[PDB]
RNA sequence: GAAAUUGUUGAAAGGGAAGGGCAUUUGAUCAGACA
RNA sequence: GGAAUACUGCCAGCUGGGACUGAGGACUGCGACGUAAGUCAAGGAUGCUGGCAUAAUGGUUAUAUGCCGCCCGUCUUGAAA
RNA sequence: AAAUAUGUAAGAAGUCCUUGUUACUUAAUUGAACGUGGACAUUUGAAUGAAGAGCUUUUAGUGGGCCAUUUUUGGUAAGCAGAACUGGCGAUGCGGGAUGAACCGAACGUAGAGUUAAGGUGCCGGAAUACACGCUCAUCAGACACCACAAAAGGUGUUAG
RNA sequence: GCCCUGAAAAUGGAUGGCGCUCAAGCGUGUUACCUAUACUCUACCGUCAGGGUUGAUAUGAUGCCCUGACGAGUAGGCAGG
RNA sequence: GAGAACAGAAAUCUCCAGUAGAACAAAAGGGUAAAAGCCCCCUUGAUUUUGAUUUUCAGUGUGAAUACAAACCAUGAAAGU
RNA sequence: GGUUGCGGCCAUAUCUACCAGAAAGCACCGUUUCCCGUCCGAUCAACUGUAGUUAAGCUGGUAAGAGCCUGACCGAGUAGUGUAGUGGGUGACCAUACGCGAAACUCAGGUGCUGCAAUCU
């Protein structure tokens, strides 16, 4: 009959990344996590205890406790037509800081910067992002580029 | 007598009336599961800084 | 595909920080209209070059108009294109008095006889044949002989009503 | 604001017609849709 | 056809009048939406929409809660609203002065109140007071105190009340409800 | 003293069913409105 | 060398033929034309003329003619079956 | 190692300054957590849309499904059996495909005028026995998606290469 | 490429039928034209929404007035009759 | 692989190479090299209390598992586990 | 710059073959009373820093070196793919339209960077 245990399907997932096996490396260690925090989600194989289920492979989540050899993550999953409030219990090994953030975080700072440092001249700022606009005119020379014309090409074997 | 046996057929349709209600988000979520000791501290903590408003409050 | 127009259409790769002035490339494309001749454009230049027009931009795009179109003209033609089991190299002779009157009757021709679709040919190369006698397909050599002369026979008198009175003839 | 303010303009069928004997084909392939960009101009004129 | 993106033809879903057929209740309602459209009063709009209330949405205030209200920093002279009726309270023993305006005073309440020297008050000699609700304190009685709602989301792990008549042990304690008989909730 | 169903009388249609829909001709019949 | 024309586009340029509609019911608005008085096609038709005043138009009904129309009820994925 | 799918983020529940509370934690007034006081407003932090958003109770029918494109298992195969995503039919008439549940077009209050879709315009039948270049002659020609089948292999028929 | 051979089934019979051969056939191009319960404009019904209106001395305040958008439907729910 | 009496294809001895080509009860897949394998030393945390969490899910139960709190212990020089 | 003790990233650091290394350091190196471990003071423990050596370790350089790393309109806008059609084809399959876009290949350039503390002609 079927089979749906807890770590089924999950062979070349929880794999380890060619030549990176063995210890991981301590600076896996060294981080520190604060409640909070937003984290991105992965398994390390090696590390058989404290690990997330297949379904938070791949997920975000924020820090909402610390404890002496790992984070609470809680990830808000979809069943039915909602979502649920999941809380895992994460070693630090399956666990990174995210930096879905930094580009935000960054230009918060920025932002303020430019906000006062125009303000002082005389204000005249606008610091939303914008999308890619479409191309303004131009010309372009024929100065040492003079078109060249191609054609269509026969059809031919080479075999 | 057999049947059909399994299908999603119709079942997103189904969950997208109503709609797949986003989350829902709370500033003070619940502190449940936190670390016992942690919270133990943090309840004498409160107990704390309150006495010192109502104390700023003479 | 349509009554056609000759384009000629030029565009290049978008510059870059490390390269400016990007080399610039012309084609001349047989098209009814510009829509689709910057969009032939775009075709043949992914068959050439690592460009793609999302990556690329049209610098000129210009018809381009008969020199002599009252002039009678012998065209060579060169074409390839794809049958139900394999694709091949052709080359047919038109007389026409325009390039773009030359192209018309090609496509149809390679309709008709080949049964081909416009997706399926690729205009290689049309240039007027200067000398005669080097006009090499005789179904058009047949119409250079000097003093040429030639009847309509059995001619077919179109009626404008329904009921004639008298018996036609196909005289003329 | 003010593309909003705009409702959405309500035509009526081309007047000369489509110009094409099929509409859902490119307007490349001889057919009436996509980007047919200064083209789009006697379109809407003949449904306006 | 239109790709609809909403349902057509849906009704508001609030209550437009009362439910209740009662001549003094329409007419308080006659009062109040006039004053609604005539005055830019956000109190006037508030105090239409609640004579249109049912009755478990009208929970009853009691004095009490009044009185702890008027205790409100800066509100003891101000005017308190009951849309609905207010009960009496024995659990105070000094009730103060003001003047409420309710719907209804129950024999109790209504005591209390003139004993201290206050005033019972119709909504409609409200009106004449205060057209635009000035120096009132709208008091609302609570809702989910009610019986119904103790066994409203039944469920696993809820906490929630069952549905029973007859209550004691023997009724609905056992299998499911303690660790030792199969499981708990 | 209903209906199914039947006799007579009157009117009408009917080239392997009949009945029905939108529309008008034809025939029969009838309301209203005018001053 | 100097024009014309085609093609595509624009005009708050002028203008003819034909069809359907005329909702609303004092005034009230935004305007236009006039030196003005005043006028108007400007927040929905009025002016002028004729014929009948009756089965004429209209309803109903039978018939005919054009095109269309399978037997309802039911269980069923699916019924004229 | 793609494409299509898929997690989180794009601020007032935000950022920075000062320095209170504890029994937790640090060698340590160290940290951690929660705070007091202070500073900065709608270009306050991408687009598009929003006939508003949130919430609560109670209850019907249903719990045989079937089909199409694409992915796809079993099977020689099936108008066969079984899954994936969407769209349909079932529950739905209308125009087209002669005919037909599911295809194309298009979804329905009672009507007038106009313009179209898909599909057509010899006659049946509303609409060019229109225009234009070719090709095709069959003593069992051919004739429009789904679709109502034809193959290997041959021809000194004819056509263009 | 078109055409021909290859190509055998049972009542008489189906490019829908007639019929069609420089087609009314096959490939391709260009115009015009026909017509859906769809699109546009308008009237009328009803549904939903947003406004306005207790002021006597006349008649519906569940009323009256203005405005916008919408209308398929089995099982089934509710509503006004 | 290259070496050493009896000793042979295979007994026991040594050196070189050796990313795991082995081993870890068992199906297979993941994992692991001063180890998760092999040899040795000390052991009973396979214990005590009662909650939270993940999978299956109705977000019921059961099974299995995760990270803490509160005990009492084991091992280690120790961080630890 | 060298070297050492502790490191981070964990091959541009690995692998094969050669050659070069001053000064300090490290090292190899001597001993067996003591603690301590062995079949064996080879490993492990202690003791000397005295008796000796750059031979190895180590560090570095060489190599149309093996590997690895980086880049490139090198191949390739190729394979594959999201979307469309009353597109072609008996079919198997195929072309076109609006987009996304590899891997191998090939050629070029590289061959550890770096933190803390001590030390050194
Ligand atoms: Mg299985
Ligand atoms: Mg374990
Ligand atoms: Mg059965
Ligand atoms: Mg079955
Ligand atoms: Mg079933
Ligand atoms: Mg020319
Ligand atoms: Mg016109
Ligand atoms: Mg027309
Ligand atoms: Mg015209
Ligand atoms: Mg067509
Ligand atoms: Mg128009
Ligand atoms: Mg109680
Ligand atoms: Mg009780
Ligand atoms: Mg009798
Ligand atoms: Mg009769
Ligand atoms: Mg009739
Ligand atoms: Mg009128
Ligand atoms: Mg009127
Ligand atoms: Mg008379
Ligand atoms: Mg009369
Ligand atoms: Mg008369
Ligand atoms: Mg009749
Ligand atoms: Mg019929
Ligand atoms: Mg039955
Ligand atoms: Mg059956
Ligand atoms: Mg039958
Ligand atoms: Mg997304
Ligand atoms: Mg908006
Ligand atoms: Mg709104
Ligand atoms: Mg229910
Ligand atoms: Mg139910
Ligand atoms: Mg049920
Ligand atoms: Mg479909
Ligand atoms: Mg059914
Ligand atoms: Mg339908
Ligand atoms: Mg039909
Ligand atoms: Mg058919
Ligand atoms: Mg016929
Ligand atoms: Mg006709
Ligand atoms: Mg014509
Ligand atoms: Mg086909
Ligand atoms: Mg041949
Ligand atoms: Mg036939
Ligand atoms: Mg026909
Ligand atoms: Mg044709
Ligand atoms: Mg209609
Ligand atoms: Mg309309
Ligand atoms: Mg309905
Ligand atoms: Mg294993
Ligand atoms: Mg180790
Ligand atoms: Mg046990
Ligand atoms: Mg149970
Ligand atoms: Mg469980
Ligand atoms: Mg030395
Ligand atoms: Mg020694
Ligand atoms: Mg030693
Ligand atoms: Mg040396
Ligand atoms: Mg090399
Ligand atoms: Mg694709
Ligand atoms: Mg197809
Ligand atoms: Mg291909």
């Amino acid at each position: 009959g079927k089979s749906h245990g807890y770590r089924s399907r999950t062979r070349y997932m929880f794999q380890r990344d060619f030549r990176k096996h063995g210890a991981v490396h301590l600076s896996t260690y060294l981080k520190v996590y604060k409640v909070g925090d937003i984290v991105d989600i992965k398994a390390n194989g090696s590390i058989q205890k404290g690990m997330p289920h297949k379904f938070y492979q791949g997920k975000t989540g924020v820090v909402y406790n610390v404890t002496k050899s790992s984070v609470g993550v809680i990830i808000n999953k979809m069943v039915g037509n909602r979502y649920l409030e999941k809380r895992l219990n994460l070693r630090v090994e399956h666990i990174k800081h995210s930096k879905c953030r930094q580009e935000f975080l960054e230009r918060v700072k920025a932002n303020a910067a430019k906000r006062a440092e125009a303000k002082a001249q005389g204000v005249a700022v606008q610091l939303k992002r914008q999308p890619a606009q479409p191309r303004e005119s131009r010309i372009v020379s024929t100065e040492g580029n003079v078109p060249q014309t191609l054609a269509p090409v026969p059809y031919e074997t080479f075999i | 007598a057999k049947s059909k046996n399994h299908t999603a057929h119709n079942q997103t349709r189904k969950a997208h009336r109503n709609g797949i209600k986003k989350p829902k988000t709370y500033k003070y979520p619940s502190l449940k599961g936190v670390d016992p000791k942690f919270r133990r501290n943090h309840k004498h903590a409160l107990h704390g800084t309150a006495k010192a408003l109502a104390a700023a409050k003479k | 595909m349509a009554h056609f127009k000759e384009y000629q259409v030029i565009g290049r790769r978008l510059p870059t920080e490390s390269v400016p002035e990007p080399k610039l490339f012309r084609m001349r494309i047989f098209a009814s209209n510009e829509v689709i001749a910057k969009s032939r454009y775009w075709y043949f230049l992914q068959k050439l070059h690592k460009v793609k027009k999302a990556s690329g931009e049209i610098v000129s795009i210009n018809q381009i108009n008969e020199a002599h179109p009252t002039k009678v003209k012998n065209f060579g033609v060169w074409v390839r294109y794809d049958s139900r089991s394999g694709t091949h190299n052709m080359y047919k002779e038109i007389r026409d008095v325009s390039r773009v009157a030359a192209v018309e009757t090609l496509y149809q021709d390679m309709a008709a006889r080949h049964r081909a679709r416009f997706r399926s040919i690729h205009i290689l190369k049309v240039a007027e044949i200067e000398k005669t006698a080097d006009v090499k397909r005789q179904y058009v050599k047949q119409f250079l002989t000097k003093d040429l002369k030639f009847p309509l026979p059995h001619r077919v008198q179109k009626s404008t009503k329904t009921f004639s009175y008298k018996r036609p003839s196909t005289f003329y | 604001q003010a593309n909003n303010f705009l409702w959405p303009f309500k035509l009526s069928n081309p007047s000369g017609g489509w110009g094409v004997p099929r509409k859902f084909k490119h307007f490349i392939q001889g057919g009436s849709f996509g980007n047919r960009e200064e083209f789009i101009n006697k379109l809407v004129k003949s449904m306006n | 056809g239109i790709d609809h993106t909403s349902k057509q033809h849906k009704r508001s879903g609030h209550r437009t009048a009362p439910k209740s057929d009662n001549v003094y209740l329409k007419l308080l309602v006659k009062l109040y939406t006039f004053l609604a459209r005539r005055t830019d009063a956000p109190f006037n709009k508030v105090v239409l929409k609640a004579l249109f209330l049912s009755k478990i949405n009208r929970p009853p205030v009691s004095v009490s809660r009044i009185a702890r209200a008027l205790k409100q920093e800066g509100a003891a002279n101000k005017t308190v609203v009951v849309v609905g009726t207010v009960t009496d309270d024995a659990r105070i023993f000094e009730f103060p002065k003001t003047t409420v305006a309710a719907l209804r005073f129950t024999a109790g309440a209504r005591a209390k109140i003139v004993k201290a020297g206050g005033e019972c008050i119709t909504l409609d000699q409200l009106a004449v007071r205060a057209p635009k609700g000035q120096n009132t304190l709208i008091l609302r009685g609570p809702r989910n105190s009610r019986e119904a709602v103790r066994h409203f989301g039944m469920g696993p792990h809820k906490g929630k009340a069952p549905r029973i008549l007859s209550t004691g042990r023997k009724f609905e304690r056992a299998r499911g409800r303690r660790r030792s008989k199969g499981f708990k909730v």
